RNA sequence: GGGACGGGUGAAACAGGAUGAUCCCGCCGAGACCGCCGGCCGCGCAGGCGCCUGCCAAGACCGCCUCUGUCAAUCAAGGGCGAAGGCCGGGGGCUAGAAGGCGAUCAGACACCACCGUAUUCCCGGCCGUAAACGGUGCCGCCCCGCGGCCGGCGCGCGUCCCGCCGGCCGCCCAGGGAAACCGGGAGGCUCCGGGCUCUGGGGGGAGUAUGGCCGCAAGGCUGAAACUUGAAGGCAUUG
């Protein structure tokens, strides 16, 4: 067991302990700055009937509202549900999106 | 052109599908999911979901009702946050049985700060 | 068991003279028996209607509030209703948030002249300059504090002796919003600056009076 | 190009800190200030944050701010 | 075994030698 | 009462063994699954028009 | 109000319901918690640190033609603080939940999964003194190719910007170093070996054990052998 990361599988810098989350799929405990954090903005009806609702509405310029979604799994889900991928030595070092 | 609220629970395990009027304090039709199947696991899916939409479209026809205003919500608390498989579908059977929208609007509880959920800090085990 | 809607019968609700689709509805209850009076029970219910159904026809600007009425009388079979409460819409204020500025909250007791007690709640949020190199929006505290002293001091100045129908003409109005913008926006950039919700805390058991004029124009 | 670095140029020289310099030396000086309604004129620190007044006046002319000070009113010189 | 394991299973030996040197 | 729809195109083989193909039919798109050899153009009886297939 | 199931799972079963649940809306009580914003942001000696308003004492940095005159560095003994769990005496008690109970699964399941739940979790006054208490990297001082990002203070320039300086937190990296992984703000300037100070190690086991001592209410902590046994244990890296 050499070291794996230069940030040790985190994003800790200039402190000793941050906050605690609780993973949205099993619910166990991972500090903050671990956790792994994706955003998500959607409609509450789905696309495959946005235009059925739309057709079907009384209030002249009705516009179909959005859902706003911060989701945090640990490692663990992460990699089970493909939020992220096992990457190559190479290619570890890559952080665009 | 007379307007009741529809109240659509769709949670994991179940759908509730039910119509008030606008103070929410008298109801004039209520189904659910699970009154529409015999698998403890079909309960939550669109399937059952809109079988039963069918029906609650016969009881509040006949009690005069022609538009809702939606208010769809997920389970909640500490929670989950996205809806169950069932809650576009009884929005679709709604649309597809004559009753005209109005206003939409998610109502899932959500805390401003929270107390503990079920697990422990190592999580469901699976 | 036997149907009860054999039994019901529905009455009308009616909104404040402020607004213009004054009919919200109708509402059901069981005909009068025994000891519970129909026009008993409906008393007090409480009605949350969005503005955008109360005054139609600027839907951009009227489609995110909604406005809490409740009814206060019957007479005449026709329920009275009189301003219960004032909130934004989940996706409008889920809306508001990015990553790079900053969120100020704030919240105050404010009396009115006749008897009432509300909560305020307003919110603000930093913003980029047109010319500016970096790209968050983050302010020091000496800009922080001020800001959040220009709010009270606002609120006070606006709001600090007004009467229901006067606070129901701005609240539907945005006037007081197009202010806290005005306080705000000689201190740094600023982009939603907005009263979010209205708490009535306490009233007065008696509001014949009140509720007399806000229904009859006067 | 060559640089000698006993005979530094004075111009980069000024821009770099006090004390890594070659021979240290101070940053502030001395200026003169003209009341804005007296003919006289008085001598000031550039770096000052203790009051400062007029001949006549009764009224602070320096506002002190944590570098330079500024001055309320006044049209300055630099001897 | 765990070491973990191993330091509570010796805690317990400990423990156990320390009472019965109480006796007498 | 089954009613009459027509295969407007072919999508591809869904399950984990061939078998079944989805289909786009038709004023309307609905999508479904089928069984046997579809071609294009094809006439099928749908027993109802309320489901609709995944993805 | 209304009227047949609800809960839970991968699938189920035990809990709940015509004493009307689940669901909708209004009202009330109590105790925790402080979301989105929230970060290659920031602060503190480390442990750690996030609701509103008020009060109280402090701190590093920067700026300076202010004062003193070596008043310093590192440190056995000694003093102080120190996550979580745990202990003593009071208080409180929502949530979750060691122990215990119960439904499944399984050859078995005293486990993983479901359900109920005691201590505990929170406050006050003390005790205990340990963590992968981690950057697995002691403290003070000097020199050191460069290219960037962010945070605090200051100065010059044009017309918010732009170029510098000091202090902090980060990324990449020539040389050099190394068993290599990698370091590079050092893990460089070192077999061409010497700036100052303190601590620790000397094949693997036995063993952090026995014994004695000090501390602790206890659980412990600190200090800590020998007989005897063995030819390897271990690091980083290559192919399968
Ligand atoms: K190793
Ligand atoms: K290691
Ligand atoms: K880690
Ligand atoms: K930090
Ligand atoms: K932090
Ligand atoms: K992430
Ligand atoms: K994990
Ligand atoms: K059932
Ligand atoms: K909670
Ligand atoms: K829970
Ligand atoms: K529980
Ligand atoms: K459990
Ligand atoms: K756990
Ligand atoms: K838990
Ligand atoms: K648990
Ligand atoms: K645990
Ligand atoms: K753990
Ligand atoms: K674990
Ligand atoms: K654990
Ligand atoms: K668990
Ligand atoms: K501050
Ligand atoms: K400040
Ligand atoms: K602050
Ligand atoms: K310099
Ligand atoms: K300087
Ligand atoms: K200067
Ligand atoms: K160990
Ligand atoms: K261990
Ligand atoms: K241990
Ligand atoms: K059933
Ligand atoms: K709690
Ligand atoms: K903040
Ligand atoms: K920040
Ligand atoms: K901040
Ligand atoms: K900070
Ligand atoms: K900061
Ligand atoms: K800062
Ligand atoms: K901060
Ligand atoms: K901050
Ligand atoms: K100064
Ligand atoms: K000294
Ligand atoms: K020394
Ligand atoms: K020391
Ligand atoms: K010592
Ligand atoms: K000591
Ligand atoms: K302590
Ligand atoms: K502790
Ligand atoms: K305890
Ligand atoms: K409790
Ligand atoms: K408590
Ligand atoms: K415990
Ligand atoms: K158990
Ligand atoms: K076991
Ligand atoms: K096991
Ligand atoms: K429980
Ligand atoms: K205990
Ligand atoms: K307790
Ligand atoms: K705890
Ligand atoms: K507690
Ligand atoms: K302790
Ligand atoms: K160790
Ligand atoms: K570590
Ligand atoms: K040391
Ligand atoms: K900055
Ligand atoms: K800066
Ligand atoms: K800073
Ligand atoms: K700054
Ligand atoms: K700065
Ligand atoms: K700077
Ligand atoms: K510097
Ligand atoms: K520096
Ligand atoms: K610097
Ligand atoms: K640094
Ligand atoms: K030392
Ligand atoms: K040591
Ligand atoms: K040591
Ligand atoms: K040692
Ligand atoms: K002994
Ligand atoms: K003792
Ligand atoms: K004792
Ligand atoms: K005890
Ligand atoms: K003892
Ligand atoms: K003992
Ligand atoms: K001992
Ligand atoms: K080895
Ligand atoms: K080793
Ligand atoms: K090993
Ligand atoms: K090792
Ligand atoms: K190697
Ligand atoms: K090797
Ligand atoms: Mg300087
Ligand atoms: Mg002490
Ligand atoms: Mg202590
Ligand atoms: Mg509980
Ligand atoms: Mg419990
Ligand atoms: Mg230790
Ligand atoms: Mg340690
Ligand atoms: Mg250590
Ligand atoms: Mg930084
Ligand atoms: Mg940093
Ligand atoms: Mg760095
Ligand atoms: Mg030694
Ligand atoms: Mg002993
Ligand atoms: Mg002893
Ligand atoms: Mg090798």
């Amino acid at each position: 067991m050499p070291v794996k990361r230069r940030n040790n599988g985190r994003s800790k810098y200039n402190c000793g302990h941050t906050n605690i989350v609780r993973c949205q799929n099993c619910h166990r405990c991972v500090p903050k700055d671990k956790v792994i954090k994706r955003f998500t903005i959607r409609n509450i009806v789905d696309n495959t009937i946005a235009d059925d609702v739309l057709n079907a509405c009384v209030i002249q310029g009705f516009a179909i509202p959005k859902l706003y979604n911060k989701v945090q799994y640990c490692v663990s889900c992460s990699i089970h549900n493909h939020i992220v991928r096992v990457r190559s030595r190479e290619d570890r070092k890559i952080r665009t999106p | 052109e007379a307007f009741a609220v529809c109240h659509i629970y769709a949670g994991k395990n179940d759908t509730f599908i039910h119509v008030t009027d606008l103070s929410g304090r008298e109801t004039i039709g209520r189904v659910s999911g699970g009154m529409k199947v015999k698998r403890h696991c079909d309960e939550p899916s669109a399937y059952a979901a809109m079988q039963a939409t069918q029906d609650l479209i016969e009881i509040i026809t006949d009690r005069g009702i022609t538009a809702v205003h939606i208010k769809i919500r997920a389970d909640g608390g500490t929670g989950k946050r996205v809806y169950g498989q069932g809650g576009s579908a009884a929005i679709r059977a709604l649309v597809r049985g004559g009753i005209k929208i109005g206003r939409i609007e998610d109502s899932t509880p959500i805390p401003t700060d929270r107390t503990r959920h079920k697990g422990g800090r190592r999580g469901r085990r699976l | 068991n036997p149907d009860p809607y054999l039994k019901k019968e529905w009455y009308p609700v009616i909104a404040p003279a402020h607004f213009k689709s004054r009919h919200i509805g109708q509402t059901p209850v069981t005909k009068t028996a025994g000891l519970r009076v129909a026009t008993d029970v409906i008393n007090h219910r409480v009605y949350e209607v969005n503005l955008g159904d109360l005054n139609p026809g600027a839907e951009d600007l009227n489609g995110n509030t909604k406005f809490y009425l409740q009814t206060q009388l019957v007479s005449d079979g026709k329920c009275l209703t009189n301003f219960h409460g004032m909130d934004i819409t989940r996706h409008k204020y889920g809306s508001l948030f990015r990553k790079g500025c900053d969120c100020i909250d704030v919240f105050m007791d404010i009396p009115t002249t006749d008897g009432y007690l509300l909560r305020v709640f307003v919110i603000a949020f930093t913003d980029r300059f047109r010319f500016q190199r970096r790209k968050n929006c983050h302010v020091k505290g000496r800009v922080i504090r001020m800001m959040r002293a220009g709010i009270y001091e606002t609120l006070h100045n606006e709001l600090g002796k007004v009467s229901i129908p006067v606070l129901v003409t701005k609240l539907s109005n945005f006037e007081v919003n197009a202010k806290l913008t005005e306080a705000l926006q000689k201190i740094t950039m600023c982009r939603d600056v907005m009263i979010r919700r209205v708490k009535v805390v306490k009233r007065p058991r008696n509001t014949m009076e009140l509720l007399s004029t806000m229904h009859d124009s006067n | 190009m060559n640089v000698d670095l006993l005979y530094p140029d004075p111009v980069e020289e000024q821009r770099k800190h006090k004390l890594k310099r070659l021979v240290q030396g101070p940053n502030s000086y001395f200026l003169e200030i003209k009341c804005a309604g007296c003919q006289d004129i008085v001598v000031v620190y550039s770096h000052a944050n203790t009051p400062v007044f007029c001949p006549g006046c009764t009224s602070q002319i320096s506002i002190p701010t944590g570098g330079k000070c500024a001055f309320t009113s006044q049209v300055e010189r630099y001897r | 075994m765990r070491a973990k394991w191993a330091k509570k299973r010796m805690r317990k030996l400990k423990r156990k030698r320390r009472h019965m040197k109480a006796r007498s | 009462e089954p009613i009459n729809a027509r295969v407007i195109e072919v999508l591809g083989r869904t399950s984990s063994r061939g078998g079944i193909t989805q289909v786009k039919v038709e004023k309307r798109q609905i999508i479904r699954n089928v069984i046997g050899p579809v071609r294009k153009d094809d006439i099928l009886v749908l027993m109802e028009s309320e489901r609709e297939a995944r993805r």
